[PDB]
RNA sequence: UUCAAAGCGGAGAGGUA
């Protein structure tokens, strides 16, 4: 896990999606749900902020 | 945003033709690889 | 208005240093307070006519000091500020308190240069 | 059970970027 390697995966999120302000939005309110699912004392993988999950996750969806 | 090899500059290297060289990059590989681009420039530069 | 808006303050060796508000509102109503009193006794009108013009004064500058007659001076020569001078200038509520504000979690500092930083880094003390 | 004693407005003069 390099900073490049999410500056390049958030410019790959910023593509293919026609609007620039409607990915913003997507990305909070997946990082608000992923850190309050993670209310379960089990600290699923806790290291990673809500932020950089997200951006990930939805890169890797991207497929 | 590849694929684009580029053209060995055999020449005296400016203002302008860094300038050049920048655009260039923007315009056929994108936002992230221009960043990379310019701060091995610098790095050179200043070495 | 409520006195939350016009407070009073201590200064550091005891002594107050009231609103500007504060001045307006008591003559206003020490004048007001005169005018009945007078008008209760059945007084010769020559005298309730200059109470009442001296009432008039009193309420214009009370709202906008200095526009119509003779702008009213306090404890120096400078003038008053009045209900309209609050919001009106350049220093007034709207360009200086709804515009821009100041903020919580803020800092200020010196910049010096910092090479072997990448772009979208920066150096905090 | 209660908090709690440190914050104050205006005017003038000069300076840094």
């Amino acid at each position: 896990l390099d900073s490049q390697d999410l500056l390049f995966k958030a410019e790959s999120l910023i593509v293919n999606s026609t609007n620039r302000y409607h990915v913003t939005l997507q990305i909070a309110r997946r990082a608000k749900q992923a850190r309050y699912e993670e209310m379960e004392n089990l600290s699923e993988e806790t290291g990673i902020k809500p932020v950089l999950r997200a951006i990930l996750e939805m890169s890797d969806e991207l497929n | 945003e590849a694929k684009s090899a580029p053209i060995f500059r055999n020449r005296v290297i400016d203002k302008k033709q860094l300038k050049k060289l920048i655009g260039w990059t923007f315009a056929h590989y994108g936002t992230a690889k221009t960043a990379v681009v310019a701060d091995d420039l610098k790095a050179l530069g200043f070495r | 208005i409520p006195p939350d808006l016009r407070p009073m303050v201590q200064l550091d060796g005891g002594r107050f240093a009231t609103s500007d508000l504060n001045d307006l509102y008591r003559r206003v109503i020490n004048r007001n307070n005169r005018l009945a009193r007078l008008q209760e006794i059945l007084a010769p009108e020559i005298i309730v006519r200059n109470e009442k013009r001296m009432l008039q004064e009193a309420v214009d500058a009370l709202i906008d000091n200095g526009r119509r007659g003779r702008t009213v001076v306090g404890a120096n020569n400078r003038p008053l500020k009045s209900l309209s001078d609050i919001i009106e200038g350049k220093q007034g509520r709207f360009r200086q308190n709804l515009l821009g504000k100041r903020v919580d979690y803020s800092g200020r500092s010196v910049i010096v240069v910092g090479p072997n930083l990448k772009i979208h880094q920066c150096g905090l003390p």
